[PDB]
RNA sequence: GCUAAACCUAGCCCCAAACCCCACCUUACUACCAGACAACCUUAGCCAAACCAUUUACCCAAAUAAAGUAUAGGCGAUAGAAAUUGAAAUGGCGCAAUAGAUAUAGUACCGCAAGGGAAAGACAAGCAUAAUAUAGCAAGGACUA
RNA sequence: GCUACCUAAGAACAGCUAAAAGAGCACACCCGUCUAUGUAGCAAAAUAGUGGGAAGAUUUAUAGGUAGAGGCGACAAACCUA
RNA sequence: CCUCCGCAUAAGCCUGCGUCAGAUACUGACAAUUAACAGCCCAAUAUCUACAAUCAACCAACAAGUCAUUA
């Protein structure tokens, strides 16, 4: 019954964990500049 | 859920397929009923030159001799192309001798660059 | 309730040239003034009168090192194209090979000519052999008993710093059988396929 | 690799040592 | 026609095609600029055909015949167009002063570090430019402490990598 | 097996490089050179323990004194909670009182 | 070292018809060329 | 690690070799030996 | 062009011209049986089809009555030693159909060891009636 | 005799000194139309006080000393100055692949996400040779055994 | 991207009976009454049979929204990525 | 002998049983999906638009149902 808690959606994706949203907020901005610190390959999804 | 691949123009639902490229540059503009209207001038015509007797070749031979580089500078391109004209006048507006005062109105605009390589 | 715990999957999807071709001019056993001047003209020191006891000093040092596994002198002794042959089939095996007083003296036969020496040397000789096994059980000649060997033997020397060297030994058709072995062989026939029949 | 010598120097002696008991000198 | 991207049919199956030099960078600026526009068409012919049999080669399991001849025509299209940008560079720098083709600014981005913003082409003002005006070229003070951070890692490796060379030099004085 | 099978290089020590040989010289340079220094002032290291010691928590404490403003900022911040650590547990931990 | 059919011989190969010149290689090919080109090149906006 | 032991080896054979005649594991490992060798002793 | 910016065109303005190409292309042995005018083609994935059709007009001559395109997708699939995927790029191929009837087909293009081979020769292999006793000896 | 076992530098730690082409904010890495939203605002709590409720040290801009002094404080746990005084200037009794960085790498992998985050490179155990013999913490005293 | 509720704009609902129905029987579809199996399983909630609803307060795809002392809740302290 | 199965679209995934060569639907190389289907639109300013759908004709209503064009 569990575990299929994954409905994949590009749309979503994007508009949920993007760059774009991600710049949208200070707070995702820090989110991106610590990705970015760690030297994480992926910054935003 | 994979992020490390590149996002391409195959990845999205319809919508996300049709709006990204692969960088083809854009050669006119969509109208109502998404009509394609081509610019002609936007089309990137081959300036291809005609080459019946041409004498040089994709390579050059061995027997050439070796020369040293020596990069052209502007310097060295004022001094052979602009210092005689200078010298032969001033001996006897610098637009006779070449120089213009803005690129506007040229064809080819060096700064900024407005032509193709 | 308690989620389970995955472990890492890395853990489960590990995975685990101085020598010739052979003889330039065969010698055919039952002229050669130009090599000789032109192996003079790049030595500049050469003895053909006393060449073959160096030639059957290096042979008999050679065999004798061959008793010993000397791999190291037999590399200098003999050529390369001849070192798989002197040292292969020998291995894991004792041999005791011996020399005894020759019964003619040794002497050249013919010589021949980037640039490479070549000298065919004809020896009638006397010699013993015995090969043994890993075991040290013999399986070829007396040890005891000599046996006369007539050889024709070639040497090949570059032409800066390398000598006179074995490079090839020419028998003969008409040389007579080699001595026999002790052990019994056979020899299978052709193999048959299910489809076919022995004819 | 562990830093020192006395260890691996006593390992090496008692190798020899059962070395000697295994295959004895005539 | 077709048969440029391919060599001379006498040349096929060859196991090697004698090729000359490639241009050099100073053969090429004794030439006009419209010999260097014809020279640009030979090389980008021969550049085809080449590019044609290594292709061939990767399909047929085969070697390419004689393939340092790509290379010498890689070389010699980089040293014309190297040797045609120095003619540009230097009327651009004689008649403008401009030592770089394409517009541009030292900015500061969102995330507070120094770029080289290339300026774009556009028909509107950047006042007007909607897409332009939401492109953030500040840093807002969030953005220190992370600058300070990313030039403390920048110092860390430096050291690292300055003491790994002093180490490894008396390492080798030790040696020898 | 917790043991080498082979024995190490060998370790050639030379007793008399400079250093070792010219090892203690001007120690005395107080009491043999009318005390115009002191001997503390021949140590070289960290410039928050020259010529002083301290447990642990005193060479945090003096360290963050002299040179935290120079600090990187990760260490600093470490610094920070090994003085917190250090001082709950010199001050309420132990054995004795 | 025999030249091949795609060889420059070393007289052409060193043939300076380089004239110094303050024309880009474009408006030079296109004067060569006899290409016409009457249209102006409205102004755009950089940044 | 500034300070190892390298020793182990031979403080666990002291143990093994007043073990090596006993019956199963006890002779082989020393938690095992251990216990098994002071009973003997 | 590639990888260089192309001046923006506003309406009334100059033709847009390319002089030193910078568009590479490789004619392909096409993998499946294509109609005898049809001609396959590996392109830069910035060249249009209208870009490869003046290409081949202008600088090959050649007579282009149709051009169609696809972008295949190059394998992800592959990894390194390090579980890292290894990307094929992808690439552009391009369908030029030939005008006037005229027919393409891909050419049939690709129509010491003296020592070794003589010693391969001479190898004088070990008669079975020998028994691994070495013949090299004259006894 | 198998499995194994071992190795030494890949690097790292602490100091000193020194101040360190093109694309991409739209669904980032997307050649090319009407902007305008554009930022600022006491940390709290864990914890100590053997509960807890006031209270309970925290990059300071010269170390030392004054001094744990004056002071503060459910005057209790604890906190705590200043006046004044005036320090000079490329190395390791660090690690050596479970250590030293997490690091071969912020990769693989895990997570929707923020995040988390590895491993490794150069005759031990287990078995086999050789299963077992009444009775028992498996040994000890022994015994020719 | 589960789930709860909501917003925008969609879609599905055989056949018979009945006649404009939160109607009846019963497919698709939704659910989960009872039994059995399964219990490191096919499954971190499944299977088989049985059963309830099945033109509605229905089911459902897509995109969006509400965020932690908060949300949401036809209240089970239910649900808000096992 | 068996199947509410199958084929397509969507969504998702991203080369994941095509060929060849080495291994025991794995590894490597080579190839491939071609636009008419679908997506990617609209030059604006104003001003316009009460009259459901349910075979939309009768009958049947209430829960009152985007359809945006023209100068
Ligand atoms: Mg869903
Ligand atoms: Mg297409
Ligand atoms: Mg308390
Ligand atoms: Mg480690
Ligand atoms: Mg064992
Ligand atoms: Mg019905
Ligand atoms: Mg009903
Ligand atoms: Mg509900
Ligand atoms: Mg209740």
């Amino acid at each position: 019954a569990r575990g299929n808690e994954y409905q994949p959606s590009n749309i979503k994706r994007k508009n949920k964990h993007g760059w774009v949203r991600r710049l949208s907020t200070p707070a995702g901005v820090q989110v991106i500049l610590r990705r970015m610190l760690k030297g994480r390959k992926s910054l935003s999804h | 859920a994979d992020r490390m691949s590149k996002w391409t123009s195959k990845r999205g639902p319809r919508s996300f397929r049709g709006r990204k490229g692969r960088g083809a540059k854009g050669i006119g503009f969509l109208t109502s009923g998404w009509r394609f209207v081509q610019i002609k001038e936007m089309v990137p015509e081959f300036v291809v030159p005609d080459l019946t007797g041409f004498k040089l070749k994709p390579y050059v031979s061995y027997l050439a001799p070796e020369s040293e580089e020596t990069p052209l500078t502007a310097a060295q391109l004022f001094s052979e192309a602009v210092a005689p004209a200078i010298e032969k006048d001033f001996k006897d507006n610098l637009e006779k001798y070449g120089f213009e005062p803005t690129q506007e109105g040229k064809l080819f605009q060096l700064y900024p660059r407005n032509f193709l390589r | 309730f308690t989620p389970p715990i995955y472990q890492p999957k890395f853990k489960t999807e590990k995975e685990f040239l101085a020598c010739t071709a052979g003889i330039f001019d065969a010698y055919v056993p039952p002229a050669s003034q130009v090599s000789i001047r032109r192996i003079k003209d790049y030595d500049a020191n050469f003895k053909i009168k006393d060449f073959p006891e160096k030639a059957k000093d290096i042979f008999i040092e050679a065999h004798l090192c061959l008793n010993n596994s000397d791999h190291d002198r037999l590399h200098t002794l003999v050529t390369e194209h001849c070192f798989p042959d002197m040292t292969w089939d020998i291995k894991y095996k004792t041999v005791r090979w011996s020399f005894v007083e020759s019964l003619e003296p040794s002497h050249v036969v013919q010589v021949r000519c980037n640039v490479y020496g070549q000298i065919t040397v004809r020896m009638h000789t006397r010699q013993t052999l015995a090969i043994y096994d890993r075991f040290g059980r013999l399986m070829y000649g007396q040890e005891d008993v000599p046996k006369d060997v007539l050889e024709y033997v070639v040497f090949e020397k570059q032409l800066p710093y390398g000598s006179w060297r074995m490079h090839t030994k020419i028998v003969p058709p008409w040389a007579p059988p080699k001595q026999p072995i002790l052990k019994t062989v056979m020899i299978p026939g052709p193999q048959l396929k299910p489809e076919e029949e022995y004819e | 690799v562990k830093k020192g010598f006395r260890a691996a120097f006593r390992f090496q002696k008692e190798l020899e040592r059962q070395r000697l008991l295994r295959c004895p000198p005539p | 026609g077709l048969e440029e991207f391919f060599d001379d049919p006498k040349n096929w199956g060859q196991e090697k095609v004698k090729s000359g030099a490639a241009w050099t960078c100073q053969q090429l600026r004794n030439k006009s600029n419209e010999d260097l526009h014809k020279l640009w068409y030979v090389l980008l012919k021969e550049r085809n055909m080449l590019l044609t049999l290594e292709q061939e080669a990767k399909r047929q399991r085969l070697p390419m015949p004689s393939p340092e001849r790509l290379d010498k025509v890689v070389d010699s299209m980089d040293a014309l167009d190297k040797v045609v940008q120095e003619r540009e560079d230097a009327l651009r720098l004689l008649q403008t002063g401009q030592e770089r083709a394409r517009p541009g600014a030292w900015r500061r981005d969102i995330f507070g570090r120094i770029i080289w913003h290339k300026f774009k082409q556009w028909v509107i003002p950047w006042h007007l430019n909607k897409r332009y005006n939401r492109k953030r070229f500040f840093a807002l003070p969030y953005v220190d402490h992370f600058l300070r951070l990313e030039r403390e890692k920048r110092a860390r490796i430096k050291a690292r990598k300055e003491n790994l060379e002093r180490k490894k030099a008396k390492i080798l004085l030790k040696k020898f | 097996i917790g043991i080498r099978l082979t024995l190490p290089p060998p370790k050639v020590v030379d007793r008399w490089n400079e250093k070792r040989a010219m090892f203690g010289v001007y120690d005395n340079i107080g009491i043999l050179g009318n005390f115009e220094k002191h001997p503390k002032e021949l140590i070289r290291g960290p410039i928050w323990l020259r010529g002083w010691k301290g447990n642990e928590l005193q060479r945090c404490i003096r360290k963050r004194k002299m040179v935290g403003s120079r600090m990187f900022a990760d260490d600093l911040h470490n610094l920070n909670k090994r003085i917190r650590y250090l001082y709950k547990h010199f001050n309420r931990h132990g054995k004795f009182r | 070292w025999i030249d091949g059919p795609k060889d420059t011989s070393v007289e052409d190969a060193l043939e300076r018809t380089y004239v110094p010149c303050l024309k880009t290689l474009q408006e030079e090919v296109m004067e060569a060329m006899g290409i016409k080109e009457t249209r102006k090149y409205k102004k755009v906006y950089w940044y | 690690l500034r300070n190892r032991v390298t020793d182990r080896y031979f403080r666990i054979q002291e143990v093994l070799k007043h073990a090596r005649h006993f019956r199963g594991r006890k002779n082989r490992c020393y938690r095992l030996a251990v216990r098994t060798v002071i009973r003997a002793f | 062009a590639r990888n260089v910016v192309y001046p923006l065109y506003r309406l009334g303005g100059p033709q847009l011209r390319v002089f030193r190409t910078n568009f590479f292309i490789q004619l392909v042995r096409p993998g499946v049986a294509q109609p005898e005018d049809t001609v396959q083609f590996r392109i830069p994935m910035e060249m249009t089809r209208v870009d490869l059709r003046n290409y081949l007009e202008g600088i090959y001559n050649v007579p282009v009555a149709a051009v169609r395109t696809r972008v295949q997708h190059g394998s992800n699939k592959r990894r390194d030693h390090r579980n890292v995927r290894i990307k094929k790029p992808d690439y552009k191929v391009a369908y030029v159909q030939l005008a006037h009837g005229q027919t393409f087909t891909f050419p049939d293009l690709f129509p010491l060891y003296s020592m070794l081979e003589e010693e391969r020769q001479q190898r004088q292999s070990s008669d079975p009636r020998r028994g691994g006793v070495p013949s090299w000896f004259g006894l």
